């Protein structure tokens, strides 16, 4: 058996790459994790041999560490590979962007002697640049998972476009709840105040999953974040607080100055 | 519903047709008035009715 | 007329999204900027009405600011839109990721009253995560253009995966040359030494453009960068220099400690 | 010839997996010359564009 992990993009049906769709079509079996039921119907018409990884999430108010969820997903994927099946994992967006199941599955498959690879996909970050007309190269780009930004020491560059992923669970340390609390988000705002003013405009972004759906692009001051309606698919964008300033130390080493720049 | 959305997401002809005249295209593909109303108000919950959590 | 900017991905033919391929197919006219002639042949069979934006780059040793090149590309795109044509711009990778032409074309088209949009694509960054088995979420992710990192004040977080794009022209302040010099790259190494040791392993990455081609994943100490063979398609990855450390101030405000982390 | 095969291979996951099992056999069956196959196996993209 073998393993290929693909992404399906964020939008229904059309944002998957041509090769990645072909991998799904020709697979022995597909393990899916898709945003909704429209996406799931589309996949099942492509290939009816689908096992939905959603089943392994905590069901019915039950307390379950999300790391145990992922382990069961990874193990289920590898079982089909070990059995001999030409196996595809179809995850939404980009399968290796803020997603561990496919990286863990590929590492485990490779260590047991199976062919495994990852095909890149269009992620929520890629959707954001297009929807907001922002190029990450303009003044640079930083991405962190929101809780890691709180739990560990990260220093953002306030001249860049900063993304905090999984903002809806920011500070939810047990990894057993679907959402965080408003006091946790208020602590985030105070932490962020080291670099961003309280009236600094931030953007709650949600890429659309359906072709009749507009993206969520909600602008609000940073102070109002704890009162905002956040969803698991929400990403928080924090635009620069500060414009690029000249690096005279290096410009001197380069023997040039500002009005020499092309 | 699901048939229309899958076509619309894949077919750039239809996509540009839809953007020109959303209501006409949706009616031409058989969507009901409540389905069309759900689309124009952005109520995805009702649309699913009518039809990763952490890293 | 109207404007749609799409990406074709990095790999030949198969890495463009299903919807994006359809946009090219049905376009009145296509303005292209593709990695090679195999990609150009594939596009011309999809739609024979292609105008290659490559023509606007400096030809035959001429001194030409790249900003005048891009302006001429943007103007040529807008001319087709103004004429009344349903116009598509097909750029390699993701059209709004470290690329100004499509953002400028869309901004200008919208201001003159034309419908303009950008469809996300699979960029070189997305290819890197997959090729190297790295999740940008693991310890965070930073991207800068290499020359901007030198000319302006950027502070990297050494716990993240750091990318310097367009490394081959790092420090080439005139934007008239295709490559920089080893003395400029040595100044970059000394600048980077504020955060990364001279023996810190970095990676010169080049995603493959052809399906029979392996990606470039060249590992070398940072000190050896000025002597390395760099190409316009090269991206420099700088893996974390430090492990993630606990943020005691916030953990205390959250009322928890390391042992409580899920 | 060459350009056809590459577009072919980049889009078709069946052919892609066929190619991965046996690169030389797939390449010969699609008409690639020995110099073209040698360029592929040594990773000489310069020469592939020439040919
Ligand atoms: N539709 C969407 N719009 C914006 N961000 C989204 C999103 N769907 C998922 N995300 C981001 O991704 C996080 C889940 S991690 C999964 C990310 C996915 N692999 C991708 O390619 O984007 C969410 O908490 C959110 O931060
Ligand atoms: N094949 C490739 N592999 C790795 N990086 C690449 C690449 N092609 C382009 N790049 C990066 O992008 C820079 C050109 S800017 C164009 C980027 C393109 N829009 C994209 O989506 O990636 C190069 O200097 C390099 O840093």
């Amino acid at each position: 058996g073998s393993l290929v992990c693909v992404g399906t993009g964020l939008q229904l049906a059309g944002q998957i790459s041509v090769l990645s769709r072909s991998y799904i079509e020709h697979a022995d079996i597909v393990f899916s994790l898709l945003p909704d039921g429209f996406s799931q119907r589309w996949l099942t018409k492509l290939n009816p041999n689908v096992i939905n990884l959603q089943q392994f999430y905590a069901q019915n108010g039950e307390v379950k560490n999300r790391r145990d969820t992922y382990e069961q997903m990874v193990n289920a994927i590898l079982d089909a590979v070990r059995a001999g099946k030409k196996t595809v994992c179809a995850l939404y967006g980009h399968p290796g962007v803020f997603a561990c199941v496919s990286h863990m599955a590929i590492t485990r498959a490779k260590a047991e002697g199976f062919s495994a690879k990852m095909e890149p996909g269009i992620s929520a970050e890629a959707c954001l640049w297009a929807d907001l007309g922002i190029d990450p190269g303009n003044s640079g780009h930083q991405s962190f998972e929101a809780s890691q930004f709180m739990f560990f020491n990260h220093v953002p560059d306030p001249t860049t476009h900063l993304l905090l992923w999984q903002i809806a669970i920011a500070g939810e340390h047990t990894l057993t709840q679907f959402h965080t609390s408003s006091d946790r988000l208020q602590i985030l705002v105070e932490q962020l105040n080291q670099w961003y003013p309280l009236d600094h405009e931030v953007v709650i972004y949600e890429a659309a999953n359906l072709p009749i759906q507009a993206p969520r692009i909600e602008r609000l001051p940073l102070a109002n974040l704890p009162q905002a309606h956040l969803m698991p698919i929400s990403t928080l964008l924090i635009p620069p607080a500060k414009k690029l300033e000249y690096n005279y130390a290096i410009l001197a080493k380069l023997g040039i100055g500002p009005e020499d720049l092309g | 519903l699901s048939d229309f959305f899958t076509q619309l997401g894949q077919d750039a002809q239809l996509m540009e047709d839809y953007k020109q005249n959303p209501e006409a295209v949706m009616r031409a593909h058989g969507l009901t008035d409540e389905q069309i109303n759900a689309v124009m108000t952005g109520d995805m919950e009702k649309l699913k009715t009518l039809s990763y959590d952490v890293i």
